């Protein structure tokens, strides 16, 4: 119940991982899609979901 | 004259260019139609933009235009269509017909033709030899499926003059069938005549020597096509 709310959790290391992951995603998101378009001609299950 | 026909070779001469535009003025005054048969000479294949600027005025002064597939793709974008033809799906085809690796007969959309369209243009015909006749009108567009066989006579075949025969057949049917500009079925039925005329013209050495007659062209048209397509 209220003793299991998110604020009471001890996940500080995971929060540091989350902030670093978000920084990396925002920095590298477009380059990955460009590389996917450059290396993979067509989309197949298992490829990077790109475009619209 | 009810149809005024000229080629883009006159655009390589200034005197002939001025005379051509005066003659077009006179012809449009009396009610004639202007037929632009591009037939780009060797100089006019240097670059797309230069040729577009050179031909824009005469292009806009024409009611009927005939270009080859190569001429149209050069005037719009050569590399784009070259890449489009070379494309092959990586894993599987999008339909069964794509699996056969047949020759490409891509029909250009009127949206792609839009840069080259203008208000007085009544008919645009794109010819992939005698195999395909892509036609575009302000109301509709389509393609007439044709054929060729120069291998039937390997020692007398010569393709010189085949496009002249196609254009002559187009004009022959236009002067006697005004409904071609407004009826699509009639347009295709009359364009099959020009297809047959182009087919016969490839069977003889020499352009002038091998031009077909109306009887032979109609006979070949009725032989090649099924009676419902006549």
């Amino acid at each position: 119940g209220e003793d299991a709310t998110v604020d009471k959790m001890c996940l500080e290391r995971f929060k540091v991982f989350l902030k670093q992951y978000n920084e990396w995603v925002e920095a590298n998101k477009d380059r990955l899609e460009e590389d996917s378009y450059k290396y993979d001609q067509d989309f197949y299950p298992g490829r990077r979901i790109r475009g619209k | 004259a009810r149809i005024f026909h000229f080629n883009s070779e006159v655009l390589t001469s200034p005197t002939m260019e001025s005379t051509l535009f005066k003659a077009i003025q006179w012809s449009k005054k009396f009610g004639g139609l202007i037929f632009f048969d591009l037939n780009l000479p060797l100089p006019l294949w240097r670059s797309r933009n230069e040729t577009r600027k050179l031909i824009k005025k005469s292009w806009d002064e024409a009611n009927i235009i005939e270009v080859s597939q190569q001429e149209l793709e050069f005037l719009l974008d050569e590399e784009y269509y070259e890449r489009r033809r070379n494309y092959t799906p990586q894993y599987f085809a999008e339909d069964f017909e794509q699996t056969k690796n047949r020759r490409d007969y891509y029909h250009y959309t009127p949206e792609e033709i839009k840069p080259l369209w203008h208000d007085d243009l009544k008919l645009l015909v794109v010819t992939d030899g005698t195999l395909r006749l892509h036609y575009y009108t302000p109301k509709f567009d389509g393609v007439v499926v044709g054929t060729e066989d120069v291998l039937i006579t390997p020692f007398t075949c010569d393709r010189t003059g085949s496009g002249d025969a196609v254009v002559a057949g187009i004009m022959r049917k236009l002067t006697t069938c005004p409904e071609m500009f407004e009826d699509q079925d009639v347009l295709e039925r009359q364009l099959r005549f020009a297809v047959a005329a182009g087919i016969i013209s490839q069977w003889t050495i020499g352009a002038v020597r091998g031009f077909p007659t109306e009887s032979a062209t109609q006979n070949l048209k009725e032989q090649v096509y099924v009676p419902s397509m006549w």
